[PDB]
């Protein structure tokens, strides 16, 4: 309501490249030849969800 | 006192990478079988989360 | 007592590397898909920070 | 004002090459086939900026 902006998820476009994102932030690769990752920026970051 | 939240999320479906982002992590990171074209180098049309 | 700072900064746009500094960290550090030119090897004209 | 010197920032000419620098000092590569990184030297070194 204040910021009029929304937050991204842990999303990608490879099922392969997503599985790097379960180890942690600092070690998941973000791109590929034509593929990409979007790592979250949410208040779910330090949580168990 | 039990309240609730309203978080909204953004997922991109079919974007494409810029000029200095179409690369690989290594020369042999995610290579398919010999005698088969690369299924990754096609433009993306899916998501997974 | 709440003071302030003045920190100036330096960013180089379009320089070029010397003779003994044009190498790669491996043979396959950042290689594009086969059958494509290398946008890495060209003299840079962008910055990111 | 004392030194007539300004400081360098975390800066690269590839967005791919900058992503190595977010971990820390000792792991970040600097040079590529025609690219360069400038790892910062500021009073903001041990801070969250």
């Amino acid at each position: 309501g204040l910021f009029q902006e929304a937050y991204p998820l842990t999303c990608a476009s490879d099922p392969a490249l997503l599985r790097s994102a379960r180890n942690g932030e600092a070690h998941a690769r973000e791109t590929h030849f034509a593929q990409y990752l979007v790592y979250d920026a949410s208040p779910l970051k330090g949580l168990a969800l | 006192l039990v309240g609730a939240m309203d978080l909204t999320f953004v997922l991109p479906l079919g974007l494409f990478n810029p000029v200095m982002e179409r690369f690989a992590a290594h020369a042999g990171d995610l290579v398919p079988a010999p005698g088969h074209p690369d299924p990754r180098a096609f433009p993306p049309r899916q998501l997974f989360f």
